[PDB]
């Protein structure tokens, strides 16, 4: 995914436009719970991996089961999930975030409900919306540069 | 001059071996990467009063699932082209069983011309370029991104995934520049494979009429 | 006045009014512009 | 000498990031290099493009249907998302990125340049009660 | 089966159920949750829902010519 990374954005930044905030969920997470990041923690490494998995495996955007159907929802959800795995790494979350095993399931149930919810409404007059969106903008743009 | 000629000739010739090469030809390895003086030791020096006559530079070249379906290109030496000369390769192409046929046409055509190759439709289907278009190739600039072609068994299953039928997808037309690089008809369906940045990669379908 | 007419259907498909399909996904991810703000991935930048 | 069209020719070298060439060394770090770029008064591109020691990838012209009749489709489609980027992030401002993407899109969907206007929208497959709505009522009704 | 439509009650539909059911209480229509003290037709239809019990179905259209129907039991309400 690094590799891939560097072919989608040749030029190097970092600023891109995502579905739910990931870092200060954490943060959340790390005063619901009342972690101490001065103790060991207790979560097995192996759960961080397989709850990544199964994490992952319930964002479809593409509901289907046949190929062609499920290549394009890896097409869909290719940049979120590889923000999602290079976040939730085990070593990042055993060295800096330090979350207990209590504060992993709230915030794994939490990504999925707040990805959910930001779905487009099927029927939201898509057109008309993207047609004064731009015509405004229209208005701040200097008359003769 | 010549250095200019001999220059362009294997230019031009280094972009055929390509376009051959993604319509799913077989085209050895090192014809891709001939560089420039072996090109000038294989041919010839010069083509001004030199063995590269614009002949014995066509090329023929077979498909990789079938021996049988050849296809040939053909360098006219006149700068425009006249009837029976097509026809001429036409009698090259019936005597050799070959249909696939490219003309690579250095300045122009004669409108009577454009008349004499929309006729044979059934059979002998040919390819009328330009020689300055084929001295770049666009499919590897920046802003194009990567198309394929898709089976007639593949494009049933998006109609039948999406349930769509062929008149709601986004249309192309057989004019453009992509859409003859790749030799497409009427009636295909063309796959595009762009990089975006919401998403990170977006597959999109195109009808060619 | 151009384009009054396009929406998102009921299987996720942005469509025209004569149902000509525009886009497989609005936005070709499937989200609205509403709930989405900035981050950082934080793996592309680094050295090796 | 030169082509017949393109009158002046100027040449600077950027310090923004936005002409650099911008490589990956082979520590997988960003760098940023100062190249020289031209830029013209006047456009012929197909033939500049097939010249000598001129990158025939990064360069393009400002233009659209001359890209249009050169490059292709998909590249007026990036080409009109790109200028439309320019020039509404020209001062400081910012608009999501599925507007310029939908736009961009409904306005090369039926395979060439139709523009927005009068005579672009008065071709589509759409119904008679809508072209009456716009000034040849009666004409194209008495068609229908 | 082969429901392929999302489980959540979109944005537009809770506002076409919460004005049709109110219209129809205006009308005397029987109400079916316990109110204690309530009068406004409108603050009724809405506790309605927060119960899950208003005896209407949708039927969404897709656009191939297709439908399929929908209690509004079953939906997800999104607020």
């Amino acid at each position: 995914d690094r590799e891939v990374l560097r072919v989608i954005f040749p030029t190097g930044d970092s600023k891109v436009v995502l579905p739910c905030n990931l870092l200060r969920m954490i943060w959340n997470a790390q005063k619901i719970f009342h972690i101490n990041p001065r103790l060991p923690s207790d979560l097995h490494p192996i759960k961080v991996v397989e709850g990544v998995k199964e994490l992952s495996k319930k964002l479809v955007i593409v509901n289907g089961d046949d190929p062609l159907s499920r290549q394009a929802q890896e097409n869909a959800t290719l940049l979120f999930n590889i923000h999602l795995r290079s976040t939730l790494c085990s070593r990042r979350m055993a060295e800096e975030f330090r979350l207990s095993g209590e504060a992993f399931d709230w915030l794994l149930g939490e990504i999925e409900s707040k990805f959910n919810q930001a779905i487009a409404h099927p029927g939201e007059m898509v057109g008309a919306l993207a047609a004064q969106s731009l015509g405004e903008p229209a208005t701040q743009m200097t008359l003769n540069t | 001059d010549d250095e200019e000629e001999t220059y362009r000739l294997w230019k031009i010739r280094k972009t055929i071996m390509q376009l051959c090469h993604d319509r799913g030809y077989l085209v050895t390895q090192d014809e891709l990467d001939q560089t420039l003086e072996e090109f000038k030791a294989q041919f010839g020096d010069k083509p001004s009063e030199g063995r590269p006559r614009r002949t014995d530079l066509t090329v023929l070249v077979a498909h990789n699932d079938d021996p049988t379906d050849q296809m040939f290109v053909f360098f006219p030496e006149e700068p425009k082209v006249g009837i029976k000369t097509i026809k001429v390769y036409c009698q090259r192409m019936q005597e050799e069983n070959i249909t696939r046929a490219l003309i690579v046409v250095q300045q122009g055509m004669t409108p009577s011309a454009k008349q004499s190759l929309v006729d044979m439709a059934p059979k002998y289907i040919l390819e009328q370029f330009l020689q300055q278009e084929l001295l770049i190739n666009i499919t590897e600039h920046e802003l194009v991104p990567e198309h394929v072609v898709m089976t007639k068994e593949e494009v049933t299953e998006l109609l039948a995934r999406y349930k769509l039928r062929e008149n709601q997808l986004p249309r192309i037309q057989a004019g453009d520049p992509v859409a003859r690089y790749f030799g497409i008809k009427r009636g295909q369906v063309v796959k595009i494979i762009r990089p975006s940045e919401t998403a990170g990669r977006y597959i999109t379908y195109r009808l060619v009429q | 006045k151009s384009m009054e007419s396009v929406m998102v259907k009921y299987d996720a498909t942005v469509r025209n009014s004569i149902n000509q399909v525009v886009q497989l996904r609005y936005g070709e991810d499937g989200l609205a512009g509403e709930s989405v703000e900035f981050q950082n991935l934080a793996t592309l930048k680094p050295s090796n | 000498q030169g082509i017949e069209q393109i009158s002046k020719v100027y040449m600077h070298l950027p310090q923004t990031d936005n002409k650099k060439k911008i490589i990956i060394t082979e520590d997988g770090e960003f760098k940023a290099l100062q190249e020289w770029i031209l830029e013209t008064d006047g456009v012929s591109l197909m033939r500049v493009l097939s010249e000598k020691d001129v990158d025939p990838v990064r360069t393009t012209s400002n233009d659209i249907v001359e890209i249009f009749t050169v490059l292709g489709i998909e590249a007026v489609r990036k080409a009109l998302e790109r200028e439309l980027y320019h020039v509404i992030s020209f001062d400081g401002s910012y608009v999501n990125y599925r507007h310029l993407a939908l736009l961009c899109d409904t306005m090369t969907c039926r395979g060439h340049l139709m523009a927005i206007t009068r005579h672009g929208v008065n071709r589509q497959d759409t119904g008679p009660l809508m072209k009456c709505s716009f000034e040849e009522t009666v004409d194209v009704l008495m068609e229908a | 089966q082969k429901r392929i439509t999302t489980p959540y009650m979109t944005k537009y539909e809770r506002a076409r159920v919460l004005g049709t059911r109110a219209l129809q209480i205006a009308m005397c229509a029987p109400v079916m949750v316990e109110l204690e003290g309530e009068t406004d037709p409108l603050l009724i239809a809405m506790k309605e829902l927060k119960a899950r019990k208003i005896p209407i179905i949708i039927r969404r259209y897709l656009p191939d010519g297709s439908y399929e129907d929908w209690g509004v039991d079953e939906l997800i309400i999104s607020d």
